[PDB]
RNA sequence: AUCGAAUCGCCACCUACAAGACUGGAGCUUGCUCCCUCGAAGGCGCCAAGUAUAUUCAUGAUCACAAGACA
RNA sequence: AAAGAUUAUCCGUGCAAAGCGGACGUCGGGUCGUUGGGCCUGGCGAGCGGUGGGUAGUACAUGGUACGCUCAUCACC
């Protein structure tokens, strides 16, 4: 994680700038988790970059009790003999989803491997992702085009809460904070917002007038 | 399934009811309420010109139609809450030991139950209000007043279930606190 | 409100050989099915839709369940839905999809320097405009920090450096 | 010495007056071919076939979008450790790099999502390239 | 400083939010009518800093990793 | 994680505001590339400091540190 060294000794001497890699970030908020891990576990082996964040607002089908009793019985499993290297069940639910994509996954090839660390989970948006891009959905992994909307359905945090998960105030917290502090710089620039939009207006007529027609055949005047 | 199923209510003159997203207040005079009713997927319209309440239920099966009749006694309670309120009159029935009730501001306690030294108390949320009526007129009746026709039951209901007879006979052990008027403050 | 689907609704197909073309419900079959027709377009004769195909519009003819095809046509025409509909900003966008798609290489370029001149114009208005009105990130800070550089730069001292190093210029 | 936030301010104040709304122009070198990812190999749940590849282009999501490329030639590119041969090493010498290219084409589609199989002239294309970039090219052109 | 590399879309307009049983706004007649910004585009970027009076490109010789890449 | 001449071209304060409050100078040289140019370096000062000399009271659990005043030295420089 931390950069050694060396690594900025070489950089400074090749003198080159900031560099990220194509990393898509997609909002997990409202969407199903196996669908959406099946989206992303395929794409992660198609050598994709992906960040996702808001993993607590992930939904899975039926009541919040039949999800916590399914987790509760993957809980009891467990090595009997040593239960240190026996399966390791973890409570967070950006773990949860890290851990479906991974059954989805070749896991014990180094391929698999090189999918799986391609991936990043978080609990809502961190500020190390706040400002990176605009954030991407799935459209068939969604809620409102998956679930018929009078069955019942649970927030994964709320059930990762209730099994062991520590965070959910915190995460809570953290994401209310985060929504107000955007909304208030989106508050702001609204002003250079409307400005654009009047340019954008305005230059139609100081442009040729022949480029406006070429314009209007194509549906953007 | 059936195409269009649909319940009308009609509102009182004194009180307004606005929908959106499922989501149903109604302001009269003697306070206001709010009912959220995401959970339900129904058409909940309001002609306010007519004062009439609408829900809708678009192509149905018999279980999402039973809830639109569920979702207009809903708003009927709650046009009533907030035209005439709710008061539940309960009677504390003993047969030797007396039932010995002190009400303080929304704090119940309830001493001597069957001989009994535990004490048992219960808060009242804010929204009802809990008053003693005096020995002279009827003898140990509790008052809960609100506008939430559920918040002001299952007040009087934990109130009951927490004066149950154990380990005895409860046909011959009728030893309670049992609701005995359910009526309007106004 | 959405557009309910009833007789004498116009819908746009959304998918198939009859993608984006409009017509009128004339009848209902059941909850998944309709007749739809349209005398105008070609391809449009009376046929059954599925409901989930269709988008419904805000204009609606009168006309019976099982209306004549000749009473279809005037009522139609009468009512100028199809005038009013072509009018309105998705119809246009429909158009424009169909000019892009069978576009040539050279009509490609045209609008490509028809954009990239509204592009233009639009950054010499916004830059006449910033410059009265800050509203950009660096016309605001500029206007923030001019009132203390001014009080900072005209002391004596930031005179003496002012001359003494424009000089060796 | 006098701090360096008088020049450094005056720096700031020209600089920031002489700001127009610029924007970031590409015009540098041109792509001329479309972006795709090996998938894999050819397989069913007995094994894999490595003599044909599974190729997934960008933008390229049905049969018929898959059809347009048959014939189209196909290039996979790496570096290895040395500076070794090249076409121009001696016309070209800025040509010479660890950079390698291995070149195929397209034979024929691949189900109805627009995937496509390439076939590599001779030998196989590596395992080390399945999740790797895969360079489509426009020609042979048929246009 | 070995080091030659694979990668080929930028932004200080997306980079805020929420809902798809209804989120542009009204009316009563509650599914129709009316108003509007007409409800199906994040903005740029693709070779003259902008649609015109223009201007070096070769012999790198017909494909070859773009022989180059801080937009 | 920060939040900007693309993180460079200062520090606080504030809400990614509106604003507001602060900042060591001066005299030369050398050396590279559009404005009081970057970097390196020397002489006079000043300020915030680190150690030691001489001195006074006080604090803390009372041998052992801190604090006032004043010299010397080093550092930012
Ligand atoms: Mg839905
Ligand atoms: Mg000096």
């Amino acid at each position: 994680a931390f950069p050694s060294r060396k690594d900025a000794f070489r950089a400074q001497r090749k003198g080159a700038k900031k560099h990220r890699p194509e990393i898509i970030v997609i909002d997990l908020k409202d969407h199903v988790l196996g669908r959406a891990a099946a989206v992303v576990a395929k794409q992660l082996l198609l050598g994709k970059k992906i960040t996702v964040v808001r993993c607590e607002q992930l939904n899975i089908a039926g009541t919040e009790i039949r999800n916590k009793i399914k987790y509760l019985q993957y809980l009891r499993k467990r090595k009997l003999t040593n239960p240190t290297k026996g399966p390791f069940h973890h409570r967070a639910p950006s773990d949860v989803f890290v851990r479906t994509v991974r059954s989805m996954l070749p896991r014990y090839t180094k391929r698999g491997m090189k999918a799986l660390n391609s991936l990043v989970a978080y609990e809502g948006i961190p500020p190390n992702v706040v400002r990176t891009g605009g954030r991407v959905v799935i459209p068939r992994a969604q809620r409102h085009v998956c679930y018929r909307s009078e069955r019942p359905y649970t927030v994964l945090g709320n059930m990762c809460k209730h099994v062991g998960w520590k965070y959910s105030d915190v995460v809570a917290n953290l994401e209310k904070a985060r929504v107000e502090k955007a909304s208030r710089h989106h508050e702001k620039q609204a002003k250079l917002r409307d400005a654009w939009k009047s340019a954008r207006k305005e230059a139609l007529a100081k442009m040729p007038k022949h480029n406006v027609e070429v314009l209007k055949k194509f549906g953007y005047a | 399934v059936k195409v269009k199923s649909l319940c009308t209510l009609q509102i009182p003159e004194g009180v307004t009811v606005d929908v959106k997203g499922r989501k149903v207040t109604v302001t009269g005079k003697r306070g206001t309420l709010t009912k959220d009713l995401t959970h339900l997927q129904l058409d909940l319209r309001v002609d306010k010109k007519n004062r009439t309440f609408t829900v809708i239920r678009w192509f149905g099966s018999k279980i999402p139609i039973a809830c639109l009749n569920t979702t207009k006694a809903h708003v009927q309670n709650m046009i009533t809450g907030v035209t005439k309120g709710y008061r539940f009159k309960v009677r504390c029935a003993y047969a030797h030991f007396p039932i010995n009730v002190s009400v303080d501001g929304q704090n119940i306690e309830v001493r001597n139950f069957l001989g009994e030294k535990r004490v048992r108390r219960q808060l009242v949320p804010n929204t009802v209000k809990v008053s003693q009526t005096d020995p002279s007129k009827v003898k140990d009746e509790i008052v809960f007043d609100g506008n939430d026709l559920e918040q002001v039951s299952r007040e009087a209901a934990v109130l009951h279930q927490m004066c149950l007879v154990k380990k005895k006979d409860i046909r011959k052990f009728l030893d309670g606190i049992y609701v005995q008027t359910k009526t309007n403050i106004e | 409100k959405s557009h309910y689907i009833c007789a004498g609704r116009l819908v746009r197909i959304l998918r198939g050989p009859r993608q984006d073309r409009v017509g009128v419900i004339v009848d209902i079959v059941d909850a998944n099915r309709v007749l739809v027709e349209n005398p105008e377009d070609a391809k449009m004769w009376r046929h059954v839709q599925n409901l989930k195909n269709v988008e419904p519009l805000k204009y609606c003819v009168s006309v019976s369940r099982n209306c004549s095809a000749k009473a279809l046509k005037d009522a139609l025409a009468s009512s100028k839905a199809l005038e009013k509909y072509a009018k309105t900003r998705t119809a246009a966008r429909v158009e424009a999809k169909k000019a892009c798609a069978v576009s040539t290489d050279f009509e490609r370029y045209q609008l490509r320097v028809a954009r990239r001149s509204r592009a233009h114009w639009a950054r010499k208005v916004f830059d006449e405009k910033d410059a009265k009105t800050p509203v950009s990130w660096h016309k605001v800070a500029l206007k923030k920090m001019l009132k203390k550089a001014a009080k900072m730069d005209s002391t004596e001292g930031a005179k003496r450096r002012m001359q003494k190093a424009i000089a060796a210029r | 010495t006098t701090s360096k936030v008088h020049s450094q301010r005056s720096k700031k104040l020209h600089q920031l007056s002489a700001k127009t709304s610029r924007v970031n122009r590409n015009r540098k070198a041109p792509r001329l071919y479309m972006k795709g990812t090996l998938a894999g190999y050819t397989r069913g749940l007995h094994g894999q076939t490595k003599q044909t590849a599974l190729v997934r282009v960008e933008n390229v999501n049905t049969r018929e979008d898959a059809t347009w490329y048959v014939g189209k030639r196909v290039c996979y590119v790496y570096h290895g450790k040395k500076v070794k041969r090249c076409v121009r090493w001696s016309k070209a010498p800025a040509r010479r790099s660890t950079t390698r290219a291995l070149w195929g084409r397209v034979t024929r589609p691949h189900g109805n999502a627009g995937m496509m199989r390439v076939k590599f002239n001779g030998a196989s294309v590596p395992a080390s390239a399945i999740g790797r970039r895969i360079r489509v090219y426009l020609y042979p052109s048929q246009i």
